[PDB]
């Protein structure tokens, strides 16, 4: 609940108001108080964990410094407990490029494994150099068979697939899409080149889009 | 600069592209280099040349800037203990019959 | 047992004021990983400068640039020109002096005393630059030797305090004798 | 060992603070003041704590959207007076 | 000089044609006037035969692919929301 | 003309009213034990 | 009085409790025992509640 810096300067506070506690209660020889070095420590840890007294300071000063350190030790415990109660009641990307514990690959012959062969980019180059050369294979045959390669290997294995695929976060039981798309495109209906049918089958797909038909689709 | 922000999603998905007259003879080959330009990486290079490269605008445990107020008014606290105790202690002194 | 505590305390004030005059000194207190002389490489930033390693040209460093609501504007002051770390390094500096001249002029017993407060004021000037460093950092990272020199003074700071104060105490009660 | 001026502001400050007593009243009319200042403090302090687990607790979970947009109007909005982007909105067919 | 300037040079290269960059001279990407029925801005000097091609963040859509021709994209985007838009402080126990 | 010409319209901290009670019996509590010490 | 038996177990569990104490550990060895109970508790009752 505390960052290190915290406890850290929590323990060079405990000393400084200990040893000021000592100093003042006992320095002036018209006092000659039972706050020595060992009781000011004692004193100082017992107000700081909220135990017991035993001892308080009846100087002026001395009860300067408990004072402070009362108050220091309400805002230090109650923002430790208020802060546990926060923590209990309630690869990213290039990750997959700097790293090796996380095997990741495509299906073994796809628009996504030509992607990775040709790209210039260096990220891209990089993770197509490491998964051509991973063995086992991290390539699969088929989406489903990647599918099940990431849900049975523990978070061992990443699958790289089209956003559009990546329909299986809405599937019973494990997975899910992170980061952004690394590239932009789109699927098409294809034709031999050439064919009678491109023409209608262009003008169709338009059709169907305006009319909200590939949306209705989708969802 | 001033940096002074893109808000929600986007609202549709759609794409720019290099225009020519409708027939135009350029058309097939400057479709061509659009292609061989992406697939080199050359679009996203220059994206990045002018948009971040020269951009101008680039935990959960409790941090102690959260607290360090407390820590300020320990040691003041701490320190004006001491002022007291030392001039009370100079007074006493200064109080005994010469 | 006097005698050897008065060793102890002039071997304690003497190693606090070189712990921390060497921790203000040096720059190993931040091992950050930002720009060297004006690629991000790790540095080993300082009090003073931000000074690079692994890197293209590493060995070459500069100045910190401290500055680019009137609060900010005091906490980069007072971190810039770190008053704090060296008003340490000035009052351990001072402790010392009066314990050294506790040989002469001897039977005051009345300048040891300032001598502990000389050195119990060092440490909570210690521990404010500590926490003024480590909040105006906030405006991965880890931290070097210097940052620990500096806290290993304020402990040895405090430790030296209390023997002047109990050499003080035990003084006036001899007299009282 | 007992109440008077100086006594009283710290056996007040230390009741606060939840820091224990060296000393607590004994007669009944200093019993009360004793009770009830108790309770002021358990209240108080309990429910700093308790507003300061809020606010962590919140912080760890004016326009987001066109929703938003199209929902107000103390904000004006608008496009390219001639592009897409206006021809985009001048032809939609989505509610919003 | 700009994005666009620097995707004219490679396309000019790899089409292997001479070009003169030239600022549409109403300032406008290209709309059709309903009214006048008119084409303006960048997508009139095409279909005016003012211009032999434009390079610009010209939006892909149907209307104007119906009078012009248009690549594959050379970006991807969408419509977004441009809006105007923390140190803790030292004193913020009390908050 | 109809509906706007004749248009008739044109975690915080925590504040002192939830902890007010609270204030209200501490006084009353002092005021109560002033008194019993007057009585007796 | 000084920690018998009886006496230790009613300070561990006023500790415990967080009900303060009637008597504390004077010595050394007392107050290690004393300071590693009173953390425990403190961590233990923060994370109950
Ligand atoms: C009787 C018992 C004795 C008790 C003794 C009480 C003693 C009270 C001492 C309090 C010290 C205040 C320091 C200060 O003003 O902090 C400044 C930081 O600037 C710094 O970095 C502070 C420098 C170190 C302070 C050393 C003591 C900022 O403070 P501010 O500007 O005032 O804060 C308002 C704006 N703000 C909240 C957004 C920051
Ligand atoms: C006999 C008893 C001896 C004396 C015992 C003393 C111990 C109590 C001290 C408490 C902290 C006091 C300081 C409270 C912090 C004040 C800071 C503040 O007011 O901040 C302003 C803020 O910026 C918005 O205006
Ligand atoms: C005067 C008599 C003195 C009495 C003494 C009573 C002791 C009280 C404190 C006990 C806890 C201290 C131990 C804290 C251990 C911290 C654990 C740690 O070091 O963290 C591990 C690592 O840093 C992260 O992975
Ligand atoms: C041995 C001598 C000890 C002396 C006694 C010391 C005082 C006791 C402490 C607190 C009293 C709290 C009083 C609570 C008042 C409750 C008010 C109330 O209940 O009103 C709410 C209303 O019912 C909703 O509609
Ligand atoms: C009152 C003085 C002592 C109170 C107990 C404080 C415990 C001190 C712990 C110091 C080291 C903490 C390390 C945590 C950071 C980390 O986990 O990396
Ligand atoms: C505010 C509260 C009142 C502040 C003190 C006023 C001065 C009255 C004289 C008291 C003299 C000290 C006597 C004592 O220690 O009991």
């Amino acid at each position: 609940p505390l960052a290190y810096e915290i406890w850290m300067c929590i323990v060079f506070a405990y000393i400084g108001v200990s040893v000021v506690l000592f100093l003042v209660s006992r320095f002036s020889p018209y006092e000659w108080n039972e706050f020595g070095i060992f009781n000011s420590l004692w004193f100082s840890l017992g107000a700081f964990m909220r135990q017991g007294c035993d001892i308080s300071p009846r100087s002026l000063s001395g009860r300067i410094v408990g004072g402070v350190w009362w108050f220091f030790t309400l805002i230090i415990i109650s923002s430790y407990t208020a802060n546990l109660a926060a923590f209990l009641t309630v690869i990213e990307s290039e990750d997959l490029s700097k790293q090796t514990e996380i095997a990741y690959g495509t299906l073994d012959s796809g628009s996504t494994k030509e992607f990775f062969r040709r790209s210039k980019i260096a990220v891209f180059d990089k993770m197509w150099t490491y998964m051509r050369s991973a063995e086992p294979s991290v390539f699969v045959r088929t989406t489903a068979e990647g599918v099940a390669r990431v849900r049975k290997s523990k978070g061992k294995y990443a699958y790289l697939l089209e956003s559009t695929m990546n329909y299986i976060e809405q599937r019973k039981p494990d997975t899910m899409k992170v980061g952004g798309n690394l590239d932009s495109k789109g699927y098409g209906i294809a034709t031999p080149k050439g064919s009678s049918l491109r023409t209608p089958v262009n003008l169709a797909v338009l059709k169907l889009s305006e009319q909200g038909v590939l949306d209705k689709l989708k969802n | 600069k001033p940096c002074d922000m893109k808000v929600g999603g986007n609202l549709d998905s759609k794409g720019y592209g290099i225009a020519t007259p409708k027939g135009s003879s350029l058309r097939t080959p400057v479709n061509l280099a659009v292609l061989k330009l992406s697939e080199q990486g050359v679009l996203d290079k220059l994206k990045n040349k002018w948009w971040y490269d020269k951009g101008e605008c680039g935990t959960s445990a409790l941090s102690l800037s959260n607290v360090a107020g407390v820590f300020y008014i320990l040691v003041g606290g701490l320190g004006l203990a001491m002022l007291v105790a030392l001039i009370e202690f100079c007074y006493k002194s200064r109080a005994e019959a010469k | 047992d006097r005698g050897v505590q008065m060793l102890l305390t002039t071997v304690g004030a003497f190693a606090a004021f070189s712990l921390m005059t060497i921790a203000v000194g040096t720059d190993y207190w931040l091992y950050s990983r930002g720009v060297c002389k004006t690629e991000e490489v790790m540095t080993h930033s300082g009090l003073w400068r931000t000074c690079c390693l692994e890197g293209n040209f590493k060995g070459l460093c500069k100045q910190i640039d401290h500055f680019p609501d009137t609060a900010e504007y005091f906490l980069r002051a007072v971190r810039a020109s770190s008053i704090f770390p060296i008003l340490s390094v000035i009052l351990l500096f001072m402790g010392g002096l009066c314990i050294a001249a506790s040989e002469f002029y001897k039977t005051r017993h009345n300048i040891i005393l300032s001598a502990g407060i000389f050195f119990v004021s060092a440490g909570l000037s210690n521990i404010i630059g500590i926490i003024v460093y480590i909040s105006a950092n906030a405006g991965s990272y880890s931290y070097g030797w210097s940052f620990y020199f500096g806290a290993l003074s304020f402990i040895i700071a405090e430790m030296v305090g209390v023997l002047a104060v109990h050499m003080f105490i035990d003084r006036h009660k001899q007299l009282t004798a | 060992n007992e109440f008077g001026i100086f006594n009283s502001l710290w056996f007040s400050l230390g009741a606060f603070m939840r820091q224990g007593c060296d000393i607590s009243p004994r007669s009944l009319s200093g019993r009360i003041v004793g009770g009830v200042w108790w309770f002021f403090t358990l209240i108080i302090i309990s429910s700093y704590t308790a507003n300061l687990a809020a606010f962590l607790t919140v912080e760890r979970m004016p326009i987001e959207s066109a929703e938003d947009l199209s929902k107000q109007t103390e904000i004006a909005y608008g496009t390219l007076d001639s592009g897409s982007t206006k021809e985009f909105f001048r032809r939609s067919k989505i509610a919003v | 000089e700009g994005y666009c300037v620097d995707l004219a040079a490679e396309i000019a290269k790899h089409c292997g044609f001479k070009y003169k960059l030239t600022i549409v001279g109403d300032g406008k990407y290209g709309a059709r006037d309903a009214d006048t029925k008119i084409w303006n801005g960048m997508v009139g000097e095409l279909v005016y035969g003012k211009a032999d091609i434009a390079i610009a963040p010209l939006t892909i859509t149907l209307v104007r692919e119906e009078v012009i021709d248009f690549s594959k994209p050379f970006m991807s985007l969408g419509i977004s929301i441009m809006i105007k838009k923390s140190k803790p402080g030292v004193f913020s126990f009390l908050d």
